[PDB]
């Protein structure tokens, strides 16, 4: 209707310096709207303490979630995609900033945010808005999506992470996995421990599991693989790629014994592939003849 | 209407109560016998005092044991003021009627005797072990009559022609078949030392050896009765030495008395060395033992002192307690409490006092440092007390040892804390890694080598108000500058990477790798959680007897390597893990290091033949004695 | 020479063991447990369905400990906070294990050191922050931080 | 001539002595009030089995208590027998005088009848917290009296008209005002179930809360049924009741013991051992003494040995001579006979349960080490103890066994049981001390803990055969002529070597010698027959209140014995035959001492020496 009339008795004084382009957006329960801040101290000092568009980092913005502090959301509602505005907020609603700015700009003891956790006042705060999407056009990330949809999206991000992984890289292939698995993982929160249902979403978990294990391996981070590789082991202990690739992480670390052992019983649960294992078992062995080889010149005459 | 009646007893079973539920053991009856001949001896000479023609029948106040094995009897002779006809009638033939009471009552006030006895049952206790009793009494304006029953609910009394007693009583007792072992000299010795030793005149016994030998047994006077200041150190030393049977003088003593509601005296003695089974669970504390009127009552049994003090030898001698109808315990035994608060006073001030004098300290810290370690301990309100008598080695003292007041006067300006290491023994301590740059930088480290130490420093949380850290525990805050801070932090900063591969080889045997703060010369070093047992201490709760193995997950503490930034080993394996960081070299020392530092702190290894075989192994080296499916099985899902 | 005897100090400890159901409600305690916890027995098995003796901060701590439990069938050494009869707050180092009388769990058994503010703070400090499985920056804590909460806590 | 008199009393003061001197608590007035109302509801239900007739004044035989904080006063109602005008004066009225004891002496033989009350001193008691004490009474064949008094000489009698009682007595009592605890329900609720838990009727308690009648005494003592007359359920209702317990017991045992020391015992085992088992600060109260169901004192380690204070129980007897508090047992002496019988049956019973294996493997877990402190301590059961031992053996794998098992297994050759002592099962399996003897098939049992070193140097023998350790000089093993003359071949080639590395480790050892032990290891450290070991040293140097200033001429010597057949053994002979006075054997020498030391259980004078050994090889292997 008029939300600038609604601003001005709520408490907020605005004013505009380039109006935006296109159409007001519905803004419901869940959008986002990409857009800059540069917030500076509107009487006290007069500098600035946190910048997004000094250094070229838009803030990614989700509309109205819970969104504990409640100014953002509303000095977000009253513009159009495009717009550039400033104004102040007052003590009241930024009376919990360090809250906010705590690690939205380290992840990624401030002495300028903080100033208001002893003389709190008025602060200006400088948005410029860009893109203004409802839900749906834009891919919605992991942590804000619901269960219902999530669950079928969880194998797009599997398939995504599976044609990376084959196409040549690795490191990406590790986050879309890792970003399933945890998608995967909060799921069995809502369920009980032991049920079908618990067991049913622990089947499709190992899978992107073992993916994950692969590409640690592939990136010589061989005690992850250890840990993941057991905990997949201490459930099943039946799995014959979660053997082979713990004997080979430890094998890569040295791990002479615990390798040569789960190799054994790699080849005693499923005998079929016999020759992988056994160059595997002589290429640890001729390293670690090398490395005997190699440790007898250091031990020489210690004594004499 | 409304009757009124007067109680009356049924006499009968009144006697049977008093002979059977009254007494539990049989021995007291000689004990209450010497109590009547001491309190007779106390009436005579009191009415003398006044009119002295009444001592003309015979001038020695004393007790006489007379045992007759042939007639099986025993006789207790004493020369006391004796009974009248109608004396022997009324308190000999009315059951809790006391003639001594009476004689109190009808005293004047300030009088300077003190007697016991005012029940009026005491002397039927005989029948405990006499089928007959027989009681010869004269008194001075009487005739001599004879007194005799069976405690069958009547008695005789005739007029006795016989040997003249000059003045005084004579018991004859008729021992009962089954109680005969009261006419052997052995008995009756262990019977009079252990009830009436302190009594007021000579106890003799007459033995046939033919002649008749006379054993006195009434040899130490009970000293407590005199003022501390007309007392030598010699008659102490004495007096200590009959009653403990020692063959050398006391340490130290306190005397003293307490007034008022609750009025006693007492007499405690500290002994020159401790007896051999001092600890020993199976060892009743008679160390100091109850009196009233100087009459045996009770033992300590852990009531009278605590039982850290079990080492104190003494008498605690009271004129005012009620006691029960035996005179073996007290009634209201919440008043034990009063007492044990003013011993322990006492002891606690003597202890102080004792301080002054060097050498007699020396003797006594020696002897008992183990009790007042234990006291900590054990008693939280004379904590404070209690931590102001400890001597400690200390890295700066000498073969001599010294008091944490000394050692908090010799802090230094910057210094906040009082530094502790507890080990094995002192050559382990002193040598130790955790001690390195604490000794460097000047400041002072106490030695607690003894297994009594760890458990003391778990309730010592602070001394003087200065907290007590342990150098052998993470997070020890020492005085530094800007500049060591700053060489702190770009140490930490260059460390990281191989800090983080270590906690990666040794995941679940440490559960962090920092920087120390407390190495010079050694590699690295193992130290403890602030909350949880140190390695001493857990070294010596797991070689508990007695000891819960459930719930050792509850109070160990976990570990931290600390490493040595300077050292060049350290800089050798940052080099190594920098070039390759998954070098089999880098793990087999890091291992071997961490190993190494275990056995160096106090703790012990899970499989020490590990250890054996890297040893080994090692001296062996030196020595020189010696298809299309593959890409299938790991490439996706 | 005195020969080997068993002379020991004999400390005293104040662990106490207490039965509890399978969503953790209290039924049954050690004398030493209600001297510490101060609760009759009528009171205490009909107070809650057991997280109401939990303080919220450690809610999801002792949820995961508990489906760490109910996996291995004991969870490890835990520390958090008992709400006592005076709306207190106690620290406890609790270790708690699944019994099961035929082939399905039955009842819980934990075995629980009473602790002081000094330590509990401590071991609250150490206490791990990140899972290992999360997902990311993605301001969880800032934008909606309201989850349902697993449902391992729901009544039966 | 001879005059004769009675015996008399003084009546003042002989209610002193009874007010004053008899009892030294006095909640104990309210145990002779229970006892009284309990002995008069006997008489009247013994009346009524010959004459139901009497019980028309009301069926119900209870006791009930009443607190009036408002009025200060405190009453005992019961429906006994009552008594009348008569009986009032002589019982009431009488010193010593017992009406429950003529109403016993009245009766036949063979009467199911045990009532408590001897003496007729009880009731005075009463004037241990009351200023006045009114005792209201109806008999049937009487009316209803009021019987007075302040216990200052003289008592009033009067027909009493207020409210009627149907029958039995009713006790007033005006509390002082320093005795105003006892109108309080917490302690009269803790006095009640201390004293009179196991009375034989209802006990009810009225408090305004409408007034709240609450049953005291809800459990009874059901170790006066036959025991085989009575279900493990029951029982373990009585148990859970009796010791406040969770759950339920593991083992029981009910006997009964007659002759001129007559008593029933009912004595339970634990399914787990409790935290505070061994805490020095608890009063020895598992078992409770009992006479004629009403409670005497606790066990406080005279009716059972220290090693058993894990038995809960009830001990109850009919004719055991009491004291006049009735807190004791004047020649108190039966308490070691008792003593016997209970050690006997206990014994029996751990006996019966061993052969169900896991309920004796449960009850092995919580209370092993009571059983070796028992071996330790006592001697006349040691040989029936011994059978209860269970140990890990390096044939038994994960399951425990006997010494009966390890002797039925022993080989024809084999004379004596081999046993190894060490901190854990980890460290011991892995020892050096039991490769050979190991491999030669022979059987050895583990031993880790320090109650089994107690325990070890008591038990000797067993079943004839000793018990060797592996870790002490001079283990004999069963041998072929073969191995004679190869041990002298080894000895004489090994002659010098010895005396070298003797030389070398001047006063740190004792011997260096041929091991008849070693496979593997190099060498090892064993300790001399006389002395300590090395896990009893550990044992003995970590005690707190032991006097440790002697011990070392309690220590064992430690000899030296190396392995002929290691290869660094050999080498070490070659290099000292070639040059005795080389630094470099006797640096190898030293380490491996050191070694041998650490991984024998022994712990160095100085670590330091060891670390920087280690870390001076270290650099040598770096370069630098
Ligand atoms: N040897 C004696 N000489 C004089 N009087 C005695 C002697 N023995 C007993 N009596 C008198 O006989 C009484 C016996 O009572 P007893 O049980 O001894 O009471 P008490 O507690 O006063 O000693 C005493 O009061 C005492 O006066
Ligand atoms: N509640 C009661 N009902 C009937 N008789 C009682 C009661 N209380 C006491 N008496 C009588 O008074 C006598 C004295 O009791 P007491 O002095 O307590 O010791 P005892 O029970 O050994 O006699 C008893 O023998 C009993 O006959
Ligand atoms: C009184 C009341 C509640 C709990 C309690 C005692 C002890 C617990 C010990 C471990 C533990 C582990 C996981 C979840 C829990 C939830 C509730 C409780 C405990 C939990
Ligand atoms: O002599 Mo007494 O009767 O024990 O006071
Ligand atoms: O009731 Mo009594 O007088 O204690 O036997
Ligand atoms: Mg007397
Ligand atoms: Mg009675």
């Amino acid at each position: 209707a008029d939300i600038i009339a609604r601003l001005r008795e709520d408490g907020i004084q605005k004013r505009v310096i380039q109006e935006g382009r296109g159409e007001l957006p519905d803004f419901q329960d869940g959008t986002k709207a990409t857009f800059h801040y540069r917030t500076l101290h509107s009487d006290d000092e007069g500098t600035v303490l946190d910048d997004s568009r000094a250094r070229g980092k838009p803030m990614e913005l989700i509309i109205g979630k819970k969104f504990k502090l409640p100014v953002w959301e509303t000095i977000v509602c009253t513009m159009r995609e495009g717009e550039i505005a400033q104004f102040l907020c007052d003590i009241k609603h930024v009376v919990l900033y360090p809250l906010v700015a705590k690690s939205l700009r380290n992840i990624a003891g401030h002495a300028d945010l903080d100033a208001l956790q002893q003389n709190p006042q008025p602060l200006i705060f400088h948005m410029e808005m860009l893109k203004v999407e409802s839900p749906g056009t834009y891919q919605q990330d992991p942590w804000a999506m619901t269960d219902e949809e999530k669950a079928k999206a969880v194998p797009l991000i599997h398939q995504e992470g599976n044609r990376l992984y084959r196409e040549g890289h690795v490191k990406e292939a590790a986050a879309k996995y890792y970003d399933a698995i945890a998608c995967l993982k909060n799921l069995q929160m809502k369920e009980q421990p032991g049920s079908p249902e618990w067991i049913q979403l622990d089947q499709q978990i190992t899978p992107l599991l073992l993916n994950y294990c692969q590409c640690k391996l592939v990136v010589e981070e061989y005690y992850e693989v250890l840990d993941h590789c057991s905990s997949i082991l201490n459930k099943y202990d039946d799995n014959v790629k979660a053997y082979f690739k713990r004997g080979k992480a430890h094998a890569a670390v040295w791990n002479a014994q615990e390798a040569q052992a789960d190799f054994a019983k790699v080849l005693e649960l499923d005998p079929a592939l016999a020759p992988v294992v056994s160059r595997e078992l002589q290429a640890l062995e001729a390293r670690i003849r090398q490395k005997d080889e190699e440790d007898k010149a250091r031990f020489r005459g210690i004594f004499s | 209407e409304v009757e009124t009646f007067a109680f009356q007893a049924e006499i009968a079973q009144l006697m049977s109560l008093i002979i059977n539920t009254f007494y539990s053991n049989k021995e007291i009856f000689l004990r209450e016998l010497i109590s009547n001949a001491s309190d007779a001896l106390d009436k005579i000479r009191y009415e003398s005092l006044t009119d002295p023609s009444k001592l003309d029948s015979g001038k020695e106040l004393k007790i006489d044991i007379i045992p007759n094995p042939q007639e099986r009897t025993l006789t207790l002779v004493d020369t006391g003021i004796g009974m009248t006809k109608a004396d022997l009638i009324n308190n000999l033939g009315t059951i809790a009627k006391s003639g001594t009471k009476a004689f109190m009552e009808a005293l004047q006030a300030g009088a300077d005797i003190s007697m016991i006895g005012q029940f009026g049952v005491g002397f039927y206790s005989a029948y405990l072990v006499a089928e007959k009793v027989v009681v010869i009494t004269k008194h001075n304006d009487d005739e001599q009559y004879a007194w005799e029953s069976s405690a069958g609910g009547s008695f005789t009394v005739r007029a006795d022609h016989g040997e003249p007693i000059g003045r005084g009583t004579k018991v004859i007792l008729h021992l009962k078949e089954d109680q005969t072992e009261y006419l052997e000299e052995r008995r009756v010795k262990e019977v009079v030392k252990k009830h009436s030793q302190f009594i007021g005149y000579p106890i003799t016994l007459y033995l046939e050896k033919k002649y008749i030998d006379q054993e006195e047994l009434n040899k130490t006077k009970p000293i407590w009765t005199r003022n501390p200041d007309d007392i030598t150190q010699e008659e102490y030393g004495e007096f200590y030495k009959s009653l403990t049977n020692d063959w050398e003088d006391h340490l130290a003593v306190k005397h003293f008395s307490v007034e008022g509601q609750l009025e006693f005296r007492a007499l405690l003695f500290i002994p020159r060395r401790a007896p051999f089974d001092l600890f020993e669970n199976k060892k009743k504390k008679n160390n100091i033992k109850l009196y009233v009127r100087r009459v045996f009552i009770m033992d300590s049994c852990d009531e009278l002192i605590p039982e850290y003090l079990n080492f104190i030898r003494g008498v605690v001698d009271s004129e005012d307690l009620p006691l029960n109808i035996s005179r073996e315990m007290l009634q209201q035994s919440k008043i034990l409490k009063v007492i044990r608060k003013n011993i322990v006073k006492k002891c606690l001030e003597l202890f102080s006092e004792l301080a002054e004098d060097k050498e007699n300290y020396k003797k006594f810290y020696e002897a008992f440092s183990k009790n007042l370690k234990l006291g900590i301990h054990e008693d939280s309100t004379n904590r404070r007390r209690l931590s102001e008598l400890l001597r400690y080695h200390t890295s700066q003292s000498g073969d001599e040892m010294t008091s944490l007041s000394e050692y908090v006067s010799r802090m230094k300006e910057t210094q906040k804390s009082i530094y502790y290491i507890t080990g094995e023994s002192k050559e382990q301590v002193a040598n130790s890694a955790f001690v390195e740059r604490v000794r460097k930088r000047g400041f002072e480290v106490v030695y607690m080598t003894e297994p009594i130490d760890e458990y003391c420093v778990q309730q010592l949380k602070e001394f003087d108000g200065k907290s007590l850290v342990s150098v052998t525990k993470e997070g020890l805050e020492l005085p530094e500058d800007e500049e060591e801070k700053k060489k702190m932090e770009e140490s930490k900063a260059k460390f990281e990477n191989l800090c983080k591969l270590m906690k990666e080889i040794l995941d679940k045997k440490v559960e962090k790798v920092t920087i120390s703060n407390r190495l010079v010369s050694s590699p690295c070093c193992i130290v403890t959680s602030t909350y949880g047992w140190t390695a001493n201490m857990e070294r010596i709760m797991k070689a508990q007897a007695l000891r819960d193995n459930s719930t050792m997950g509850y109070m160990m503490a976990k570990k931290h390597l600390e490493i040595n930034p300077d050292h060049p080993i350290v800089e050798t394996l940052r080099q190594k893990a920098e070039a390759d960081k998954n070098d089999k070299a880098v793990k087999d020392l890091v291992v071997l290091l961490f190993e190494t530092a275990l056995l160096s702190s106090g703790f012990s290894l899970e499989d020490p033949q590990t250890h054996s075989n890297r040893i080994y192994r090692m001296i062996k080296l030196g020595l020189g004695i010696d298809d299309e499916d593959a890409s299938r099985m790991e490439e996706v899902d | 020479l005195q020969p080997p005897s068993i002379l020991e100090i004999r400390t005293k400890n104040f662990i106490f063991r207490t039965k509890h159901k399978l969503d953790f409600t209290p039924i049954g305690c050690d004398a030493k447990g209600r001297i510490v916890l101060g609760y009759t027995e009528a009171e205490l098995c009909t107070r809650g369905s057991g997280y109401q003796f939990i303080h919220a901060a450690d809610m999801l701590y002792c949820a995961e400990s508990h489906i760490r439990m109910i996996k291995t069938g004991e969870s490890g050494m835990i520390v958090f906070r008992l709400l006592t009869k005076n709306n207190r707050w106690t620290w406890v180092q609790s270790n708690a294990r699944l019994l099961y009388k035929n082939g399905r769990p039955d009842y819980i058994i934990v075995t629980q050191r009473p602790l002081t503010d000094e330590e509990g703070t401590e071991h609250l400090r150490k206490r791990n922050t990140k899972l290992p499985f999360m997902f990311t920056t993605g301001e969880a804590v800032l934008y909606e931080a309201t989850n349902p909460f697993p449902a391992i806590m729901d009544p039966l």
